[PDB]
RNA sequence: UAGCUGGAGCCCAACGAGUUCUAUCAGGUAAAGCCAAUGAUUAGAGGCCUAUUCUCAAACUUUAAAUAGGUAGGAUGGCGCGGCUGCUUCGGUGAGCCGUGCCAUGGAAUCGGGCUCCAAGUGGGCCAUUUUUGGUAAGCAGAACUGGCGAUGCGGGAUGAACCGGAAGCCGGGUUACGGUGCCCAACUGCGCGCUAACCUAGAACCCACAAAGGGUGUUGGUCGAACUAGCCCCGAAAAUGGAUGGCGCUGAAGCGCGCGACCCACACCCGGCCAUCUGGGCGAGCGCCAUGCCCCGAUGAGU
């Protein structure tokens, strides 16, 4: 017995109900990721502020 | 992975436009991003180091790091339900300044003036944009009018 | 009031009016130009 | 009336490239005047390049007959659009106003030929002498010893009170 | 509301004498863009975009 | 397993938004092109070459839409003064950050109240407008966007999961949608112009319950001249129980095309009463109350 393969039907009416869900805008973005210097020397430089 | 390569179906996409292939300009290379700015993401295809995948090509972020020939991009993507805010490495040939804030910029200090104004003269002002609205009345000298007419068919000047 | 009169009649006369249909030139004829 | 005749008058917007464009005038039957302003910008569109976005609306006026209690010869050209093609055709008609006429015209279209309003284009309405009338079925009423019997009487009441579904005798009507 | 009341004559009434200026010069007078609209929904809310 | 759903909350009220506008990015589908590259492809002309020429492309393309895509449109901003850095520079040169004093009429439109836990069922789908692949085709087989049925009654399409209208507490009154007004059947045998005559069961409601090439000196409108065109009608037109514009029937129609006025008509819309849900309120030196109560206000009511 065969069936269906693949659809996108309903699956957007899905993803809008609770609809689509934007990031909490934060001040303070992380800065996980940045170059790791610039962010010792930053670390540096607030320890001895 | 899993049925598609990582440049799959980019023939048209990462070629690059017509008799502008070749060296790469000087300005590409010496504009400078910094943090907070907004870039478009324009990948060419003759740079393959730094390349972002086809999804980011024709999405502008913002610029969150910057490393010596590269600069990290924060591009939103629709997964499901929510939106990720997707952090990608670029080198600088994908990347061109955005000018999605330009006008805004401008206007920002042209309303600072404007306000300055009304501070001085004691004024109550807005300085808020307004769309286009219902134009007011006005007359129109008696000219030359031209009529128009239905025109009868032709069936040997149809093609 | 004649100037009201003729100003009337002078918009009157421009709403009727009617084209010369003289640029259909092989429906001349047809036409009735 | 059901059609009416409006005069429309209108142009493109003025722009920095002329700031003083020409003024377009077309003679149009509608039956309202929102309806005849749609159909003057669907021909300034599709006959010059100015359409509503880029125009201005600068005056519509109702034409009336002059004499509407004559009764004057009314040739109209018209395109229409059959099933298969395209075909202008000349009709000719006897009214009061010119407005009877071309409710004359939009009918005998749609039972002659089943073509509907929408399908029509009025190429020209003008006002023909009886002696330069083409069409028969036009002359023939240009007798000034005109004379014929009522050969269809339509034997009714007058004012749907005195209707009953019963008579105790047949009719008579003679012409 | 006397105000009012006497503020929507005077408008009706300049617009009338503004026409017959043009005409009486020759022009056509535009009248001014309507500014407002009433809107009333005439459909179901049955299979909706 | 994630998504869709319930329950429990809790945290708060400028934040947003399946929308437009202003600005700014990105694209190679439709179309187009070959008189541009790659490929295919017909014909002559002039001297293999030159200038033309007919016709083409999902795995061709210089150009190149519409519709969709992303970003931005301030109080989470800016400017001085002073500090810190082990980073950066020839260099206070920069990149940031820290402190501090000032400034910022709220920066387009419209609309609006919105972190965590625990868990159920589901994981056969089907149909329709548009786009679209395979196949001669299929009530076939497979994709894209949206809606619908499934899970849903109610009015119309005679009848019908999906078509058209419209979604719903128990009622009174008024009015509509779709569809209709000869009878069945509530509402005109209403007012008005044409066309048709069927000796084929003439014809008569989206989906829909079929019809073609081709014909006609049937009839009625047109066009071009000294035949052509297109309306209705007729031929083309053959299946098995007896039979179906739903039936009877209808011929200045009760058929076809187009109008006018009124009328009929849904659980839809409006006003009103009552039940429930939700929202927001009032009630102590209490003559004071199933306070888990009573009173007032507004909206709402489909369900496997
Ligand atoms: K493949
Ligand atoms: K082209
Ligand atoms: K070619
Ligand atoms: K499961
Ligand atoms: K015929
Ligand atoms: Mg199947
Ligand atoms: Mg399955
Ligand atoms: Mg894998
Ligand atoms: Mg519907
Ligand atoms: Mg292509
Ligand atoms: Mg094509
Ligand atoms: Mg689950
Ligand atoms: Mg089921
Ligand atoms: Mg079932
Ligand atoms: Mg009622
Ligand atoms: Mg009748
Ligand atoms: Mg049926
Ligand atoms: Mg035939
Ligand atoms: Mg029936
Ligand atoms: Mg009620
Ligand atoms: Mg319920
Ligand atoms: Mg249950």
């Amino acid at each position: 017995a065969k069936s269906k393969n693949h659809t996108a039907h309903n699956q957007s009416y899905k993803a809008h109900r609770n609809g689509i869900k934007k990031p909490k805008r934060q001040r303070q973005a992380s800065t996980k990721g940045m170059d790791p210097k610039f962010l010792r020397n930053l670390r540096y430089s607030r320890k001895h502020n | 992975p899993a049925g598609h390569g990582l440049r799959s179906r980019t023939r048209d996409l990462f070629a690059r436009p017509f008799r502008k292939k070749g060296y790469i300009p000087l300005t590409t290379y010496l504009r400078t991003y910094k943090v907070g700015e907004h870039v478009d993401v324009k990948v060419n295809g003759a740079v393959h180091k730094g390349m972002p995948h086809k999804f980011y090509h024709g999405r502008t972020g913002r610029v969150w790091n910057v490393t010596k020939r590269a600069i990290g991009v924060e591009i939103n993507k629709q997964v499901g339900n929510r939106i990720i805010k997707k952090r990608i490495h670029v080198r600088v040939e994908h990347v061109q300044p955005s000018r999605c804030n330009e006008e805004f910029l401008q206007r920002k200090l042209n309303n600072d003036k404007l306000k300055a104004e009304a501070k001085v003269r004691g004024e109550v002002i807005s300085t808020k944009r307004q769309p286009a609205g219902p134009k007011p009345g006005f007359m129109v000298e008696g000219t030359t009018i031209e009529t128009v007419t239905p025109i009868p068919y032709d069936v040997v000047n149809d093609l | 009031a004649a100037k009201v009169k003729a100003a009337g009649k002078a918009w009157y006369k421009t709403m009727i009016s009617d084209s010369d249909y003289a640029e259909f030139d092989n429906f001349s004829k047809w036409l009735g130009v | 009336h059901r059609f009416h005749q409006y005069q429309v008058v209108g142009r493109a917007l003025p722009a920095p490239g002329d700031e003083q464009p020409k003024i377009y005038r077309m003679k149009l039957w509608a039956t309202n005047e929102v309806r005849a302003k749609s159909k003057f910008w669907y021909f300034l569109r599709k006959l010059k390049k100015v359409k509503k976005a880029n125009g201005q609306m600068l005056a519509i006026n109702e034409i009336f007959e002059k004499n509407p209690t004559t009764i004057k010869n009314y040739g109209i050209w018209l395109r229409y659009q059959s099933r298969t093609g395209y075909h202008n055709m000349y009709k000719e008609y006897r009214d009061t106003t010119l407005n009877g006429g071309v409710e004359q015209m939009y009918t005998e279209m749609a039972s002659r030929h089943r073509v509907r309003a929408p399908c029509i284009q009025i190429i020209k309405t003008a006002t023909v002498d009886f002696k330069l009338c083409k069409r028969d079925n036009t002359k023939q009423f240009h007798n000034s010893k005109i004379k014929f019997p009522l050969v269809y009487q339509k034997v009714r009441p007058p004012t749907r009170k005195l209707k009953t579904t019963y008579k105790a005798t047949r009719p008579n009507l003679f012409m | 509301a006397e105000q009012y009341a006497g503020e929507y004559e005077a408008q009706d009434k300049e617009l009338v004498q503004l026409k017959r200026e043009a005409r009486m010069k020759g022009g056509f007078y535009v009248s001014p863009e309507a500014k407002l609209l009433f809107v009333v929904r005439i459909r179901g809310i049955n299979a909706m975009h």
